[PDB]
RNA sequence: AAAAAAAAAAAA
């Protein structure tokens, strides 16, 4: 289907929440106000 | 803080290593392990 | 006095060579090897 | 990676990567090629590592299967069509895998064998396999001069025997020859030489887009609109391009 | 495109390549100004 | 979020490059004197 | 006489096509050493290899390795590349910015791994008159490349040696405090004020115009 | 057109943010 | 330390 990429990326995002856990997923993704860049955190505290 | 405490599902892989207690020949080619491995390998 | 529905435009678009055949021209799979895609038309402002 | 295993191995999107830091290195001399990646620590801006890149075996087999599919295709008996399909496959392979591709021996062997198979298909279309019957000018001459226009990822000699031409002028026949008394032979160019490596374009993209950000800020400071004129040395530059 | 220029230069030149071909049998005075037709009138006639 | 790929901001070689740069920019990633280890796991979601 | 210069054009074309048909930057050097040569034309080969590095859109480690393997060989090649660096520094202004960046990156690769000696840098003259804008750009790019390959601690360690002080007097100036302030300001403007440690204009009491 | 200028500008920051991945952080 | 017929062009 034409929208299968969107549906599977959302479903795999849910599975990413399952793999990471919601707290570590929130720390990796960053806050909604200031989202993190790819493979970066705010500080060396939250990373470790 | 224990790191694997916020994970939703736990111990979901228990009962997976039990494959291979005894090798079962099945006289149905479409249902044997050889054909399932073949179709999982070649059709993605 | 009826204006009607306006249309939408498509989202942009030793000479020669020995041909590939009139039946192997299929969908004209060959346009140019040395760079990818159609000719990108450019502005001069921004 | 541990106390006593200093290499980090992974595979991603076609590239097989071995990360080695510049701390646990027994090799005092660095054989850094274009495939090897200097990984820069930002807090010191210091090259602390080296990612060795190769092409995975599954992708070498993918390219081989692509050439086999080209050779089994419907229009695979016309020489120009088979040459165009080979050119598309070779351009895709090299422009995707660049410096990782030039450092993989199995991939270069596969490219040589597949190019030989494409030329062998062309020869079988003529009911001959005589090597003197098909000089490199038959395959690698551009399509403008009537040639096939094939691109090469191999290394092919052009002999001095195929370097002569005669002309009939009003005073008679004169035989001209390029390369007067030169025992070396020119080789067919490698396509990998005509593609800029990936790390080079990453560094240049960073430099070009920071210069563009500076230029945009100063141009909106004096309230003038950005044009083609002040972006000329950064025209075919950057990822994405300017 | 530099590949095209350097593969013309690698094979000796335009004159050596044309010496490999039936260029002098066409009777055309110079190479410049000579264009190829992709298909033929008969060949495009027998298309569908 | 930022971990969901293919993203529109990069080609897959740039994804590999940013993976290498993000591995190299982690806090004391190459320090292994105190018994620390780095694990990288690459796998696929079967029958997803 | 040969005004058309068949030998020179043919040699440059064979060298260029030998380089252009190689994938490994070890294969190119191997096939370039196999070229049969009349007894001396190595300045032409060095000029052509540096011009081929200049022709590239972005500098690649192919050209750096290719020059470097023509410098870990016998000494006359190393002297030829040192003379070439001198010639290209005295001929900076006939070159564009990206081309100059490619030249600077090639020579930074040659200087970082001790392929050529750290005594040719005496050709650098940090004055108002002898250094144009393109020369400043070349110096900035070359020292940035040296910083990238070696590092700040390495640049502090090697250049603070006692032996190379006569060979670094053209850069580490200690005679006129105007030149010292020019060097300090220029190095600070290019994010390398850290190695302006031995430049001490406070204790030049000879030119103590201000109390 | 003001709207067209706005959404072409939106393309412009889209391309800059695509180029500034990691550098912005 | 150096590898060059057939399919397939149809029974007064």
């Amino acid at each position: 289907l034409q929208f299968s990429a969107f549906v599977f990326q959302y479903y795999g995002l849910i599975l990413d929440l399952l793999i990471l856990g919601p707290q570590r997923a929130a720390e990796i993704a960053g806050p909604p106000q200031s989202p993190n860049d790819f493979l970066q955190f705010q500080d060396r505290d939250t990373e470790t | 803080r224990r790191w694997d405490e916020d994970v939703v599902f736990k111990n979901q892989a228990r009962g997976t290593e039990d494959k291979g207690k005894r090798k079962e020949f099945v006289n149905d080619l479409l249902r044997s392990d050889f054909h399932k491995r073949f179709m999982s390998k070649y059709v993605r | 006095g009826y204006a009607g529905e306006t249309g939408l435009t498509p989202l942009s678009k030793p000479r020669g060579s020995i041909g590939v055949g009139i039946l192997n021209d299929t969908g004209s799979d060959d346009e140019d090897p040395y760079e990818l895609g159609p000719k990108i038309s450019y502005n001069r402002v921004i | 990676y541990s106390k006593d295993n200093p290499n980090l191995l992974f595979s991603m999107c076609g590239f097989e990567v071995r990360i080695l830091p510049k701390c646990r290195n027994q090799n005092d001399e660095f054989p850094v090629k274009d495939s090897v990646w200097s990984l820069v620590d930002n807090s010191t801006k210091e090259r602390t590592a080296h990612a060795f890149l190769q092409v995975t075996e599954e992708d070498i087999q993918k390219f081989n299967n692509r050439i086999r599919q080209i050779l089994m295709s419907s229009g695979s008996t016309t020489f120009t069509k088979i040459a165009n399909k080979w050119n598309t496959a070779l351009i895709a392979l090299f422009t995707y895998y660049r410096e990782a591709a030039v450092s993989t021996v199995n991939l270069l062997d596969t490219i040589v064998k597949c190019e030989t198979k494409i030329q062998t298909r062309v020869k079988i279309g003529l009911n001959s396999k005589m090597p003197s019957r098909f000089p490199p000018a038959v395959f690698y001459t551009p399509k403008e001069l009537g040639g096939l226009g094939m691109l090469s990822g191999s290394h092919i000699l052009i002999p001095a025997s195929d370097k002569r031409w005669c002309k009939q002028t009003d005073v008679g026949i004169t035989h001209f020859r390029a390369g007067m008394s030169h025992d070396e032979e020119t080789l067919i160019p490698n396509i990998a030489r005509y593609i800029i490596p990936w790390e080079a374009e990453f560094i240049d993209s960073q430099r070009v887009w920071t210069e563009y950000s500076q230029k945009r800020l100063e141009a909106q400071q004096q309230n003038r609109r950005l044009t083609l004129e002040d972006l000329e040395d950064s025209w075919d530059r950057g990822l994405p391009r300017i | 495109n530099a590949y095209r220029t350097d593969v013309i230069q690698a094979l000796g030149g335009v004159e050596t390549i044309l010496e490999h071909t039936l260029f002098k049998a066409t009777g055309f005075p110079s190479w410049e100004g000579l264009f190829w037709e992709k298909s033929s009138g008969f060949e495009a006639s027998m298309q569908f | 979020p930022n971990w969901v790929k293919p993203s529109d901001s990069e080609v897959p070689p740039l994804l590999v490059y940013k993976w290498c740069q993000g591995i190299n920019n982690l806090d004391k990633v190459w320090d292994t004197s105190n018994g620390e280890c780095n694990v990288i796991i690459e796998t696929q979601l079967s029958k997803v | 006489r040969d005004q058309t210069n068949a030998d020179l054009v043919n040699l440059r074309r064979t060298i260029y096509l030998t380089i252009q048909s190689s994938a490994d930057p070890e294969e190119a050097a191997h096939k370039l050493m196999k070229l049969k040569l009349p007894p001396g034309q190595e300045p032409e080969l060095v000029s052509m290899i540096i011009e081929s590095c200049a022709q590239e859109k972005v500098y690649s480690k192919f050209m750096g390795l290719l020059g470097e393997k023509f410098a870990r060989l016998n000494r006359m090649w190393m002297e030829l590349y040192e003379e070439a660096f001198t010639k290209y520094y005295n001929t900076i202004h006939r070159y564009e910015t990206n081309k100059l960046r490619n030249i600077a990156r090639f020579f930074g690769h040659l200087l970082s791994y001790d392929a050529i000696g750290w005594h040719v840098l005496s050709v650098i003259q940090l004055t108002e008159e002898e250094t144009t804008a393109a020369s400043r750009i070349f110096i900035r790019f070359l020292f940035e490349d040296i910083q990238e390959n070696l590092g700040t601690a390495k640049l502090k360690a090697r250049l603070g040696d006692e032996a190379l002080q006569p060979y670094l007097e053209g850069i580490f100036r200690h005679d006129t405090r105007r030149n010292v302030t020019f060097a300090i300001n220029y190095f600070t403007a290019i994010k390398m004020g850290y190695l302006t440690d031995e430049m001490h204009p406070g204790r030049h009491h000879g030119r103590g115009l201000g109390p | 057109d003001d709207s067209e200028a706005e959404e072409r500008a939106a393309y412009e920051e889209a391309q800059v943010r695509a180029a500034m991945d990691g550098l912005r952080g």
